[PDB]
RNA sequence: CUUGAGUCUCGUAGAGGGGGGUAGAAUUCCAGGUGUAGCGGUGAAAUGCGUAGAGAUCUGGAGGAAUACCGGUGGCGAAGGCGGCCCCCUGGACGAAGACUGACGCUCAGGUGCGAAAGCGUGGGGAGCAAACAGGAUUAGAUACCCUGGUAGUCCACGCCGUAAACGAUGUCGACUUGGAGGUUGUGCCCUUGAGGCGUGGCUUCCGGAGCUAACGCGUUAAGUCGACCGCCUGGGGAGUAC
RNA sequence: GUUUAUUAAAAACACAGCACUGUGCAAACACGAAAGUGGACGUAUACGGUGUGACGCCUGCCCGGUGCCGGAAGGUUAAUU
């Protein structure tokens, strides 16, 4: 994550790095961990991705 | 014997010792019934991160073949040598030569 | 336990418990460099710091500092030295010399062993702190450059430096927290003495305690005179310090030389 | 009265609150803002349009120098990662580089169990 | 596992012929080596169980072969158990 | 691919965060994906490549 | 005798195991700089921390635990389980030309050994988390959920305990029996001109036919058709309790 | 095992074990106007002081009072000028 542009303007480019980390792997932590809850829900949400 | 590949990076302000360091190691390997079928001096160059401070270090490769025994002797002289910042030596994976 | 070799444990026969013995140091009987040793705890008149008695002693033995330098020693044999549980080894130099040393861990059978500036960094001999890396495990250092005091209590006793400290002063004794010490000093660098050597229980007073010191226990014992607390029907209530020492921590050692050590927490 | 000219601005974007401090180049406090200190408190803050009025308050305390340009350091998620940078772009300040300095470990410490209703 | 200069070595010492890597006399003996050699390994680590499972395998597997010899040529059995210092 | 010196053919399988690109958007025969990632790890120690990006 | 089983050769993939190193991100803490009246938390709040200067911010240091991304419907393991990079010691699985042994095999009461987590003993260690415990809140009450703290413990060594919805709730071994789409790994071959195309083995997902099934559903990795050996069940409660 | 020599031998003292606390070595502490000595020719697995008294299962709530430990910003405050 590193922005930098010539010609002063508040365009953005910022939500570009907002696709690899950002508020995601953040809230991923936030509360508790997972342990068995993930290996399971991670292997059930996978079922979803079929149709 | 078993092949190898060690790339040691010596402190940036101690480059002049790099050439001398090579002769010792190399000589040992040869005096250990081993072989040296690869070598190259990368010199100084910027780092991804200020590993062990600074932002540059001297790089060198190897890719020997000497018996593990004598090379295990290297980890010691390597650790107890503030010159070298980081040490990293992989296994054989068959003789490597040229290119790099 | 957790290492080799484990420590025997006498079995219930006549109120018996943990003992103490090594793997072996083959022989049962010393060299010659030793004195006669004093006797009791008393100070040209009065007792002083009560407790202290029991027989069985002698055997002084020696060596520390290690003035001698780059001359190859060879461990003659490990050996057991009284009062202090830190073994001792023997060692002979390449010129028939024979100091003693504080038996480090991996030792026994001959081994390297070298002193003086610039010497193999294993557990051979002393070495100026300067000529030492991080010394996560040095040894019986010296508050001064020449001496050899410090932690001679080898038995598991260690000391950690801090990789590369400047100003010429470092070290980290056990509970001694942090404390700087002249870097022109040297450390054995080995730093050991076998811990289990101090992992058994005396047993049952007498043949285990008495053979060292007297009943170091007095408790209240009552009799408002013999100690700053006594009498009562059968209990204590109040303060119980001998000579208003105030056993409530207090702490001591104030002003004067030294006291230029650092960190030191309080939990 | 030092005239730092240019200095990065940290945006501690959190949930229960957000605060932006217009520090100098090296990283010295020159002026900090705060939603909790921006009139509304309790929890009415948080919301982006609430933090913007906060960080904007800096242009009233850190304006004593003359920041002609400055970067932005966004840390942690929450309603104040965008709002802040925006309000700053209107306040009159410039910009040199936007970046997210949110502490994203590698499975180091074990987060709190917490919440379970 | 085992080194070729050793495996291909021993085979030419118990084989009643040449390159008979099958022969019980051979295979069986070939097992003792990797076994005795590992005993020094298991002396260290200890906790390494997943490796002992294989150790026990070749052990019983070796025995399964010894019983065979006894049930195919009494002589060969007692004639091999010595050259390997077996039975203990 | 099995190395780290070939830093040239690696900066493509990363990004502004130096994060190992998934195999989803690569379909690198899988077997190769495994090797490709192994390099980026060990290669980062030789400071040849970066771990994070903020430092 | 050779197709079962096994040996040899040469390759292949792997978070299989034991030991030792080492790296980077983050947390906490200690110190110091900047700076100033809030921070933290909740549905709100309050306890708590702040003018003895917090929070924020930046520099240096100490320490412990776990290894983002790759990571998958993935892989390895007998099971339990096993994720950073490096080295050392080590086990098993699979393919292929082959060469070799020659039924040396399958199962297995008793027996031996391995066993998540919690727990136990001795000694270490202790950042984060967190039974107990203590405050604040909620409520009719709240010995809870929520909030601020926090001890054992979680980590290491070595020894013990042997349980789990220890689950595929489906014993191990072998032979048969329509198909479709996919994953992962080996090998042969094809203007190998290619991402690639055609086969032939291992392991593995999802759909599903015959059949089986009380139904759900299982369906070549069977719960279908058979054979060998072992464990087990015989109404609910009382009770996996008493002795 | 020890104890009231000469009315008390005990459930009392001690004990091994446990815990708290202090001590960085010219150690803490003690004898001593001091020099010096003991602690120790030991050096934190060491030495002292306090309490409990093998071992087994354990050792709950209270820091208001007194004591001790840390802080020491602000109030009060000695000699001294
Ligand atoms: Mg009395
Ligand atoms: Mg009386
Ligand atoms: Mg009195
Ligand atoms: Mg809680
Ligand atoms: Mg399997
Ligand atoms: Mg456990
Ligand atoms: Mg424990
Ligand atoms: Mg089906
Ligand atoms: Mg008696
Ligand atoms: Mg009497
Ligand atoms: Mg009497
Ligand atoms: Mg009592």
């Amino acid at each position: 994550i590193k922005v930098r542009e010539n010609e002063p303007f508040d365009v953005a480019l910022r939500r570009f790095k907002r696709s690899c980390e950002k508020a995601g792997v953040l809230a991923e932590v936030r509360r508790r961990e997972f342990y068995e809850k993930p290996t399971t829900e991670r292997k059930r949400a996978k079922a979803s991705a079929v149709k | 014997m078993r092949h190898y590949e060690i790339v040691f990076m010596v402190h940036p302000d101690q480059s002049e010792q790099v050439p001398g360091m090579i002769e010792r190691y190399t000589a040992a390997i040869t005096g250990a019934e081993g072989k040296i079928h690869r070598l190259e001096d990368w010199g100084r160059r910027q780092l991804a991160y200020p590993i062990n401070k600074l932002h540059k270090a001297h790089y060198v490769l190897m890719n020997v073949e000497a018996p593990q025994e004598v090379i295990d002797e290297l980890e010691t002289t390597f650790r107890f040598n503030d010159a070298v910042i980081r040490s990293m030596v992989m296994r054989t994976k068959h003789a490597v030569t040229e290119a790099s | 336990v957790k290492c080799k070799p484990t420590s025997p444990g006498r079995r219930h026969v006549v109120k018996v418990v943990n003992p103490e013995l090594h793997k072996g140091k083959p022989f049962a009987p010393l060299l010659e460099k030793n004195s006669k040793s004093g006797g009791r705890n008393n100070n040209g008149r009065i007792t002083t710091r009560h407790i202290g008695g029991g027989h069985k002693q002698a055997y002084r033995i020696v060596d520390f500092k290690r003035n001698k330098d780059g001359i190859p020693a060879v461990v003659e044999r490990l050996e057991y030295d009284p009062n202090r549980s830190a073994n001792i080894a023997l060692v002979l130099y390449k010129d028939g010399e024979r100091r003693y040393i504080l038996a480090p861990k991996g030792l026994k059978a001959g081994d390297q062993i070298q002193s003086g500036v610039d010497a193999a960094i294993k557990p051979g001999n002393t070495l100026p702190m300067r000529n030492i890396p991080v010394g996560s495990t040095v040894h019986n250092v010296e508050m001064k450059p020449g001496k050899g005091g410090q932690l001679a209590r080898s038995a598991g006793t260690y000391v950690q430096i801090v990789a590369r400290d400047g100003a010429y002063v470092t070290l980290r004794l056990r509970s001694g927290e942090m404390r700087k010490v002249e870097a022109d000093c040297r450390a054995t660098l080995g730093e050991v003495g076998n811990a289990e050597h101090m992992l058994r229980v005396l047993g049952k007073a007498g043949a285990a305690r008495w053979r060292g010191v007297r009943p170091t226990v007095r408790g209240t014992a009552m009799n408002p005179v013999d100690h700053p607390h006594g009498g009562g029907e059968g209990r204590n209530f109040g303060k119980h310090p001998v000579t208003p020492w105030g056993v409530q921590t207090k702490g001591k050692k104030t002003r004067s030389n030294k006291r230029t050590d650092k960190f030191i927490v309080r939990r | 009265r030092k005239q730092v000219s240019d200095g990065v601005a940290h945006i501690h974007a959190s949930f229960n609150n957000t605060i932006v401090t217009i520090t100098d180049r090296q990283g010295n406090a020159l002026g900090w803002a705060t939603a909790g200190g921006s009139g509304f408190r309790g929890s009415r803050k948080s919301t982006p349009f609430a933090a913007q009025v906060a960080a904007e308050r800096c242009a009233d305390a850190v304006k004593e120098y003359g920041i002609k340009n400055l970067e932005v350091m966004v840390k942690g998620p929450g309603p104040g990662r965008e709002s802040t940078i925006r309000a700053l772009n209107a306040a009159g300040f410039r910009i040199t580089n936007i970046t997210d300095v949110t502490p994203i470990p590698h499975n180091g410490c074990r987060p709190p169990k917490k919440r379970r209703v | 596992s085992l080194s070729t200069e050793a495996t291909a070595k021993i085979v030419s010492e118990f084989g009643r012929d040449a390159n008979d890597t099958g022969s019980t006399e051979v295979q069986v003996a070939l097992l003792t080596a990797q076994i005795n050699h590992l005993q020094g390994h298991f002396a260290e680590h200890k906790k390494d169980h997943h490796s002992r499972r294989g150790l026990l395998r070749m052990v019983s597997q070796r025995r399964k072969l010894l019983d065979y010899l006894k049930r195919k040529d009494v002589a060969r059995y007692t004639r091999l158990i010595e050259r390997l210092g077996l039975r203990r | 691919e099995i190395d780290y010196k070939d830093i040239a053919t690696l900066k493509n399988y990363i990004t502004e965060s130096g994060k190992i690109v998934p195999s989803r958007i690569t379909g690198t025969r899988a077997k190769y994906q495994r090797q490709l990632a192994r390099a980026i790890k060990r290669a980062r120690y030789l400071s040849l490549l970066p771990y994070t990006d903020r430092h």
